[PDB]
RNA sequence: GGCACCACCAGGAGUGGAGCCUGCGGCUUAAUUUGACUCAACACGGGGAAACUCACCAGGUCCAGACACAAUAAGGAUUGACAGAUUGAGAGCUCUUUCUUGAUUUUGUGGGUGGUGGUGCAUGGCCGUUCUUAGUUGGUGGAGUGAUUUGUCUGCUUAAUUGCGAUAACGAACGAGACCUUAACCUACUAAAUAGUGCUGCUAGCAUUUGCUGGUAUAGUCACUUCUUAGAGGGACUAUCGAUUUCAAGUCGAUGGAAGUUUGAGGCAAUAACAGGUCUGUGAUGCCCUUAGACGUUCUGGGCCGCACGCGCGCUACACUGACGGAGCCAGCGAGUAUAAGCCUUGGCCGAGAGGUCUGGGAAAUCUUGUGAAACUCCGUCGUGCUGGGGAUAGAGCAUUGUAAUUGUUGCUCUUCAACGAGGAAUUCCUAGUAAGCGCAAGUCAUCAGCUUGCGUUGAUUACGUCCCUGCCCUUUGUACACACCG
């Protein structure tokens, strides 16, 4: 897929910070409401992700739930450059409640 | 046709055999009987075994009846 | 938008349809049973019913956390509106949903049926239901498909009893081969009901005779 | 199980993995911000 | 004030309990009342065909959605009535308070 | 032997005959996509297809071919592109043309992925059918060496293997019945300004007798729950009395009753089973096929409507128990929206109409709406005439929806006014608010209902019986069948 470098960053800080990313399956809507980029290239980049083990993918009433492993995370800890900064926001360990 | 069931006919004789003298010759004196003897799920199905139980004792005055 | 009231609480059943059915795909090896739309002020309780509660709060219950996060991103929710609860069945042999992936959970590992098909009609049995009958249909190592029922106990087929003791499952299970369809029919004993009735409609419970007493002539007992 | 064993066997083996699952089961019962850092980029 | 609360839900008991216990609790506290008011019920019908395909006699399915709407005049304070909605809350049936 | 208006009897309405609508076959076709062939294929795939749908046809784009490699590659692997040519196209599709972007990516290998591509004769699930007929099963006991059998039956009765009864059986389970939903009753409870009413304020018209019809009324800060709504209950159990019967199960009459055909109607519905139908509902599926000149997907245009013909579900009619023309004027089931992508739409104003326009109400017991529907009723014209029955076919014109109406989407106006004069052999549905008419709403729906799903209006004739036909169920019987006679 041809992404620009740019707008594939921004998938990649919306699937990092908020590891998970739900995206409807309508290839030609021009922005998927929370990453602003083409609807069609979340689908299609996290295609990649999930094709060598960086992201389950789920499908489920027409809707694609794609959650980031943690075997994922330290990949782009060497992509995005980021250091050990902290959790996305679901590895926090808000702890669950009883 | 009207004719009653073998849930109704063996629960209807058993009122007799076990509580014959509370019992009577009254359709609506036995409906209201049959609510505190038999715990009846359904109220039609209570009318409808106190219904056939006074049938029955109705048959007794005249005679014995078997099966009681 | 501003909704009717026709088309809002139907537009809720939906919602509940379609939650439930990412939960039963993705919940699958985790024994799902059912999810509960507890709706409250400021939040929306959701109760999820699995055999397993690890393989959902797992890993510092980071999978409860990274799921509640997909639904709030699906469905345009505040992160705040939304809390999901992990709750564990109470019988597992009584939920037909737990004994179908259960069952299917063993046919995929490769064990026969009649081990495997047994260990449902007697788990089902020793939680305690009425009665239980498994029908699993496909095709195993041949190219034409079968259907096997196994019954157990007491079952009712017909009438509304069915709609309140009876709970059912169907589970397809992919093989190498084709497809495996299995119902779990699992009937509850309706004295166990809680809120229900608690009996069958032609059960009837007569009572027993209080009487031989001694009764004598006639005096009077005062105080 | 169509041969005259594995329903003699299949069973037998059906109980054993229920009746070892209940009291299992049983035993499973009596124990009753990250754009943070993009910000210190100020 | 004047406070309309409008109660729907799909299931009775759960509605006329809750509708029975708020009248309970406007009848200690000395709150005039008017209701409740049973609308008529909206049975909502979908008659599909049986058939996923189109082989067979020609059988249909009536599925039914009952729809029970009650409001009920509660005069009294705004902070007095809200209190109430909490303490009878029922997962089926949703409220709406609107002066 | 028995049961059944998907059987008949007594009958009603019809169909088959006509025109047209629609589906099927055939023929034609560039393609006229396809499944289905007795009941249980043929207004069925919710299949009322202008585009989409779409799978067919003539052409044109795109990769949305992830991922591990290898090659190429910054001295640039590659992507977009003005203008002209080309093209159906303001598709950089491609060609002249040098700009731009920058390791996302181009080529080969593997590996994928997507398919309304094939296989329902590989499958799941679902559905139809046998059959909603009345059938199915074990415990103990009896028979048999055994598989098995009795229980599960001569008779009567019922809608029913449902009951009486007879009984080597006794006592039971599923199915049936119970159950659930709906319709009919409640001046007996609970209330209702989103329901209705009487009084009362204020108010109109007509005769004056104080009366009769109205309007108004979300402050009259009223009263009430009969009508209306819906929750908790009650009510029918064939109740009582006469007949018949083994005096049993029951059946038939009356009386009372709201209801006495299981009260009417449905929902659910056993044990197995069929090579029944669906991979064209599914990001349900195995295998086979294809996968860059695609069988994927998309755009443009056509087709699914194509017409010597056979058949099926239907709609109009052949007139006077009627057509028109005025007038009267009554239901019930339901549905309804926001920064949309536009819902139901009153009221006013234009317009012969169809329709247009300006305002307003309603996310709704509040407004559309009393949906003032049609048959129907009254008064007239017509006067047995292919006539004012019937309204095909077609010409010319006016609007609506839609990017787009040509092969007329639909509506309206004038004109044209065909077969049809009650239908052969055959054949369908039906027993009471039923049949038959008569419309209305919901589904499909930007537009189109001669179709379905329901609803109400008017409202009968004739049985309430039988095994004569047809189909199914049971018993006995024969069997060289058990893949079970498609043997
Ligand atoms: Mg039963
Ligand atoms: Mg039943
Ligand atoms: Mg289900
Ligand atoms: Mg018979
Ligand atoms: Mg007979
Ligand atoms: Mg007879
Ligand atoms: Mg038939
Ligand atoms: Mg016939
Ligand atoms: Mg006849
Ligand atoms: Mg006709
Ligand atoms: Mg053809
Ligand atoms: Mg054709
Ligand atoms: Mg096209
Ligand atoms: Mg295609
Ligand atoms: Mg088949
Ligand atoms: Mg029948
Ligand atoms: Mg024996
Ligand atoms: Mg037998
Ligand atoms: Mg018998
Ligand atoms: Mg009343
Ligand atoms: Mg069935
Ligand atoms: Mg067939
Ligand atoms: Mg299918
Ligand atoms: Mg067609
Ligand atoms: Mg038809
Ligand atoms: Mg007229
Ligand atoms: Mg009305
Ligand atoms: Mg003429
Ligand atoms: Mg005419
Ligand atoms: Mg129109
Ligand atoms: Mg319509
Ligand atoms: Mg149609
Ligand atoms: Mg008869
Ligand atoms: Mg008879
Ligand atoms: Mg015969
Ligand atoms: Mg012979
Ligand atoms: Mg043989």
């Amino acid at each position: 897929m041809l992404i620009p470098k740019e707008d594939r960053k921004k998938i990649h800080q919306y699937l990092f910070q908020e590891g998970v990313v739900v995206a409807k399956k309508d290839f030609n809507q021009p922005k998927h409401d929370e990453i602003d980029t083409r609807n069609l290239f979340v689908i299609k980049a996290l295609q990649s992700l999930t094709s060598k083990g960086y992201v389950k993918t789920q499908f489920s009433w027409q809707y694609y739930y794609y959650t980031l492993t943690d075997e994922g995370v330290e990949f782009l800890r060497t992509e995005l450059n980021i250091p050990e900064g902290i959790l996305p926001l679901t590895r926090l360990k808000n702890a669950p409640a009883e | 046709g009207r004719v009653r069931t073998k849930t109704v006919k063996r629960a209807s004789k058993v009122l007799i055999e076990r509580f014959y003298p509370k019992l009577t010759l009254d359709f609506e004196t036995n409906k209201r009987l049959t609510s505190e003897i038999a715990v009846i799920q359904s109220k039609r199905l209570r009318n409808k075994i106190a219904g056939y139980t006074t049938h029955l004792m109705k048959r007794i005055q005249k005679g014995p009846v078997r099966g009681i | 938008a501003i909704l009717s009231k026709k088309k809002k609480l139907v537009a809720d059943g939906v919602f509940y349809a379609e939650l439930n059915e990412f939960f039963t795909r993705e919940l699958a090896e985790q024994g799902y049973a059912g999810v509960e739309v507890r709706k409250t002020p400021s939040k929306l309780e959701v109760i999820v019913k699995a055999s397993n509660t690890q393989g959902v709060l797992g890993e510092q219950g980071r999978r409860i956390h990274e799921l509640t996060s997909l639904i709030v991103k699906r469905f345009k929710l505040s992160p705040e509106g939304i809390a999901i609860y992990a709750e564990r069945v109470e019988e597992r042999g009584l939920s037909a949903a737990v004994q179908a992936e259960a069952l299917k959970a063993k046919l995929l590992s490769g064990l026969p049926i009649r081990r495997a098909a047994y260990g449902v009609l007697r788990f089902a049995m020793g939680a305690g239901a009425k009665g239980v009958e498994v029908v699993i249909s496909g095709k195993l190592r041949a190219a034409r498909a079968k259907s096997q029922k196994y019954a157990d106990g007491f079952m009712i087929h017909s009438g509304q009893p069915t709609r309140d003791f009876i709970d059912i499952a169907i589970r397809h299970v992919l093989m190498r081969q084709g497809v495996l369809g299995i119902k779990v029919k699992i009937m509850k004993d309706p004295a166990a009901n809680r809120f229900g009735p608690r009996a069958l409609p032609d059960a009837v419970k007569i009572a027993e005779a209080k009487d031989e007493d001694e009764v004598i002539p006639a005096p009077t007992v005062k105080s | 199980g169509q041969s005259d064993k594995r329903e003699l066997e299949g069973e037998v083996e059906g109980t054993e993995d229920a009746e070892a699952e209940l009291e299992a089961e049983a035993e499973e019962n009596d124990e009753s911000l990250a754009e943070l850092e993009l910000s210190k980029q100020e | 004030h004047k406070i309309r609360i409008t109660l729907t839900s799909t299931k009775v008991k759960q509605l006329e309990n809750v509708s029975a216990n708020i009248i309970r609790n406007a009848a200690q506290y000395n709150i005039v009342k008017k209701g409740p008011v049973r609308m008529p019920t909206k049975v909502l019908k979908i008659t599909t065909r049986k058939t996923p395909n189109g082989e067979g006699s020609k059988t249909w399915d009536a599925y039914e959605m009952r729809i029970h709407k009650r409001v009920i005049d509660l005069q009294a304070p705004a902070s007095t009535v809200k209190r109430i909605t909490q303490i009878t809350i029922e997962p089926g049936v949703d409220v709406e308070v609107t002066i």
